[PDB]
């Protein structure tokens, strides 16, 4: 979880599944509210 | 930067 913090846009590309899972379902599942 | 990301499946 400390590796995914230091991922830069010039070295990695965010996949569509981590777009559709870690931004809409689970922030509403754990009361995060952006 | 070129040959080893082909083998190791980095792909930018």
């Amino acid at each position: 979880v400390l590796n995914v913090h230091h991922r830069s846009p010039s070295t990695h590309t965010m996949a569509p599944w981590v777009k559709r899972c870690f931004l809409h379902k689970l922030p509403t599942f754990l009361f995060m509210k952006r | 930067l070129n040959l080893l990301p082909r083998v190791m499946f980095m792909t930018r």
